[PDB]
C-alpha cells in the first residue's frame, strides 16, 4: 500500500 | 447538509484544455480528503486525482494516465477545488465527479461532463408527437454535445413520463420522451414539451397539438 | 491492483437476499493494519454513493440490510430483504494502493412479466417542412428487458437508420421502457404510406403491432 | 480457437446459493445459443437451462428440476453468461458444463464442479509410497471436496504415470498415482509427489525416499 | 419426457473395423417443422462431451467423415468406419426436438491383443503410521482385458471390508487398463498381522498373480 | 415439439 494521510499513520 | 457541486465541463477539441471546478458547503472543507473520479462507457469508474487535507499540506496525486496533463488544486477559504486538464484526448471523455469527506469518497456531486470532441456543437430540432389512455411524445433530434434537459409542463407532469437516454449516430444525438395520461386530460388540458440545450443556448417549448 | 467484480447482472426477487463478490489481485490489507475496501451504489441517473467503507463500516444513512465482509483478497456485499429502490449498479473499490474500482454489478428486480404498451408516431409537420422524416415507436412498461423491434415500410422490413434506447429499470414498477426511431429522407417517406412498428417480446409468440397509413 | 471457460464452482451447504460463470472467446457470442448441462453418476447427462440468441431476445428456459431456483444470465458485450443457483439440493451436485454456439451444443467447456454438502472442507494427507524396473506411488487420502491435481516432479515427470480417479468413502475422498521408471533412475534421481487441493488452498510436496 | 435408449452398453471393436451404435427415442423426433433434432456426441476420458453430428446426419465442422449418422422418427444409428484408438470413449445421443434429453451413453472399447498386469504392493508409509492410520496399496497396471479380480489376504485370510478400488478408462496410447486397490485398517489390526498379500486373477495367468510382503516386527 | 429459434 501507498503512504496514507497522517491520521492513518 | 453536505453539498458538492461540479461546474465547467463541456466540449473541447482533442489537444485542448479545460478547467472544471467543485464547490462545497455543509462541512469543514480544510478537513476533507478530496478526489476527482470519472466515469465512461469504456473503462467505467476511474480515479483521476486527489488532494489531501490541510493537515497533510494539500498533498496531491494523479492517476498514471493523466500525470503531467492534469493539475488539481484547492482553496479551503472558498470551499473549492479544481482540476486543470491540458492536452485532452478522446479517452478523457466522461463524467467527472467531485468527491470527498473526512472518510474519503464519503460524498459525491452530480458530476459534470467532459466531452472531447471533434464534432461541432449543434442546436436540436424539437418536434411534437401527437397520437395518430392517450400517449404523447417529444422528439429531440440532431444535437451536440450532451446534455439536454427535457421536461413536460415544466416538470409538473412527471407521473407517466418516460424519458429515454440520448443515443449518438454520426456526431449527432437524438433523444425522446413519452407521456401517458388519461383521455379526459388531453387535449382539454394543454401538454407541452420543454427542452433546453445549454451548449447551443436553446430553450424551446413545443405544445402537443391534436 | 485489479478488482474483479461478479456477477455482471444480478436478478433478485423483492425480499430475497443478494450477494455480490469482488476479489483483488493482491492483498488489500495495508501495512498499517487497515483494509481499504469500499462499496458504492449508483442508482439510475445519480452519482455513485458510498455504502460501506473499510470492508464492513456502513456510512451514515445506510441501512443494516447492507453488510460487507471478507478479508485479504476476497470480499462480499450482502443485501437482505432487497427492495426495488435497491436497484442500480453496485461497485467495489480499493484504496490500499493507488485507487481502483470493480466493473460493477447491476442489481435487477424480478417482476411478474409484462407486455409493452406500444405507440407509433408519424413525422411532425415541422420536421417534414424542414425536409426530414422520423417515425417514432414507444414500447412502455415491459418485463423482462429484452425486446425486439422491427420496422416495416409498406410491409417490407427496413433495418437501417433505426435508433433504439432503453431506460434503466424503473423502481416504481420494476419495468423497462424502450424507444425506436426510424429516420428517412422526406422524399423517401412520401414515397410510401404504410408504416409499421412490430414488437416481439417474451410475453407472446405473436408481435404487438402498431401502424399508420399516410393515405 | 473457441474456448468456453467455466468458473466459480465448489462446495455449498444444502439450502445455500452459488454462482458459476462461463467466459467465451473465439466466436460471435451474441449469435450463440447457450446451454448449461450437468453430469452426475446418478443421472448421467442432464440439460439444466438454456439462453437464446440476441436475435431471439435472450429467451430463457429451465429444466423442471431447477425451475424457480436457478437464474441464467448473459452479457453479449462481455461474452459471458452465468448460472445463479439458490436453495441448492444434494441432487444438484454435479459437473456443470457451459455449452453453446451458432449451431447449439457445438462447443463445450471443461466444466466446473458443484458439490452440495454439509461436510466441511478437508485437506488431504499425502503419503509417499516407496517400493519393497521400479514402481513408486503417491497416496492422497482423506479430502473434501474434489478435486485435487497430482503431479510428479512438478509435472516434468509424465512418462510411465497412472493417476486414478478419486473414490468417496465416509464423506472423504482418496486418490492414488503410480509412476514407473528405470532402476538407474531412482533413488539416484529425486522423484517427488506434488498435490494441490484448491478448496483448502494447499499444495504439498512429498519426496519418495527408499525406506 | 422422451427417454432416449442407447444400445449396446459397451462395444469392443478391433482397429480399422466398423462400429455400430443404436439410439431409440420413446417417441418421434420429427418436429412440426419437418426437422429431426437428433445429435451424437463423444466424451473422451477426462474430457467433456463434443458434438459429432447434429440433426441426424450433419457432421459438425471438424468431425471426420468416418463418423456417420442415419435414421428416422424413433430409430437412429451412429456408424464409425475405420475405428482408430482415439475414438474410444462414451458416445451419447441427445434429442432437442422436445425439451432436451440425453442417452445413457455407449462405451467404445478397443480390442487389444492381451496383456498381463504389472503388480506393485506398498506397505503403509511411516508417515501415515506415525499418524495412527494404515493403508496398504496395490497397483495393477497396463492390463487387458478389463476384467480382473483383486483380493487382499492378511495372514492368508481374505479381507473385503475396507477395500477401495479405482480403475482408469482405457488408455488410447496402448489400449490397456490400470487399477489401484487400497486396503485401509486401524493402525492396531495392521500391526496385529504380518503377511500382506495383493492377489489378482486375470485371463493372462493360470494361477493368481501374487505380490506379498512380511512385516519384520 | 417446442417452439424453436427463428
Ligand atoms: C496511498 O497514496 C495513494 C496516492 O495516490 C492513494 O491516496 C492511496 O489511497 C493511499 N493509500 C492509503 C491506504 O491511504
Ligand atoms: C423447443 O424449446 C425447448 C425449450 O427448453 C428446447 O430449447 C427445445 O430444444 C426446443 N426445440 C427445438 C427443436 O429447438
Ligand atoms: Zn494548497
Ligand atoms: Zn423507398
Ligand atoms: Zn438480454
Ligand atoms: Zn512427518
Amino acid at each position: 500500500g501507498t503512504k496514507p494521510p497522517l491520521e492513518e499513520l | 447538509q453536505v453539498q458538492l457541486q461540479q461546474s465547467g465541463g463541456g466540449l473541447v477539441q482533442p489537444g485542448g484544455s479545460m478547467k472544471i471546478f467543485c464547490a462545497a458547503s455543509g462541512f469543514t472543507f480544510s478537513d476533507a480528503w478530496m478526489d476527482w473520479v470519472r466515469q465512461s462507457p469504456e473503462k467505467g469508474l476511474e480515479w483521476v486525482a486527489e488532494i489531501r487535507n490541510k493537515a497533510n499540506n494539500h498533498e496531491t496525486y494523479y492517476a498514471e494516465s493523466v500525470k503531467g496533463r492534469f493539475t488539481i488544486t484547492r482553496d479551503d477559504s472558498k470551499s473549492r477545488m479544481s482540476l486543470q486538464m491540458n492536452s485532452l484526448r478522446a479517452e478523457d471523455t466522461g463524467i467527472y465527479y467531485c468527491s470527498g469527506g473526512k472518510v474519503r469518497n464519503a460524498y459525491w456531486g452530480q458530476g459534470t461532463t467532459v466531452t472531447v470532441s471533434s464534432k461541432t456543437t449543434t442546436a436540436p430540432s424539437v418536434y411534437p408527437l401527437a397520437p395518430v389512455s392517450v400517449t404523447l411524445g417529444c422528439l429531440v433530434k440532431g444535437y451536440f454535445p450532451e446534455p439536454v434537459t427535457l421536461t413536460w409542463n415544466s416538470g409538473s407532469l412527471s407521473s407517466g413520463v418516460h424519458t429515454f437516454p440520448a443515443v449518438l449516430q454520426s456526431d449527432l444525438y437524438t433523444l425522446s420522451s413519452s407521456v401517458t395520461v388519461t383521455s379526459s386530460t388531453w387535449p382539454s388540458q394543454s401538454i407541452t414539451c420543454n427542452v433546453a440545450h445549454p451548449a447551443s443556448s436553446t430553450k424551446v417549448d413545443k405544445k402537443i397539438e391534436p | 491492483i485489479q478488482l474483479t467484480q461478479t456477477p455482471l447482472s444480478l436478478p433478485v426477487s423483492l425480499g430475497d437476499q443478494a450477494s455480490i463478490s469482488c476479489r483483488s489481485s493482491q492483498s488489500l490489507v495495508h501495512s498499517n493494519g487497515n483494509t481499504y475496501l469500499h462499496w458504492y451504489l449508483q442508482k439510475p441517473g445519480q452519482s455513485p454513493k458510498l455504502l460501506i467503507y473499510k470492508v464492513s463500516n456502513r456510512f451514515s444513512g445506510v441501512p443494516d440490510r447492507f453488510s460487507g465482509s471478507g478479508s485479504g483478497t476476497d470480499f462480499t456485499l450482502k443485501i437482505s430483504s432487497v427492495e426495488a429502490e435497491d436497484l442500480g449498479v453496485y461497485f467495489c473499490s480499493q484504496s490500499t494502493h493507488v485507487p481502483t474500482f470493480g466493473g460493477g454489478t447491476k442489481l435487477e428486480i424480478k417482476r411478474a412479466d409484462a407486455a409493452p404498451t406500444v405507440s407509433i408516431f408519424p413525422p411532425s409537420s415541422e420536421q417534414l417542412t424542414s425536409g426530414g422524416a422520423s417515425v417514432v415507436c414507444f414500447l412502455n412498461n415491459f418485463y423482462p428487458k429484452d425486446i425486439n423491434v422491427k420496422w416495416k415500410i409498406d410491409g417490407s422490413e427496413r433495418q437501417n437508420g433505426v435508433l433504439n434506447s432503453w431506460t434503466d429499470q424503473d423502481s416504481k414498477d420494476s419495468t423497462y421502457s424502450m424507444s425506436s426511431t426510424l429516420t428517412l429522407t422526406k422524399d423517401e417517406y412520401e414515397r410510401h404510406n404504410s408504416y409499421t412498428c412490430e414488437a416481439t417480446h417474451k410475453t407472446s409468440t405473436s408481435p404487438i403491432v402498431k401502424s399508420f397509413n399516410r393515405e
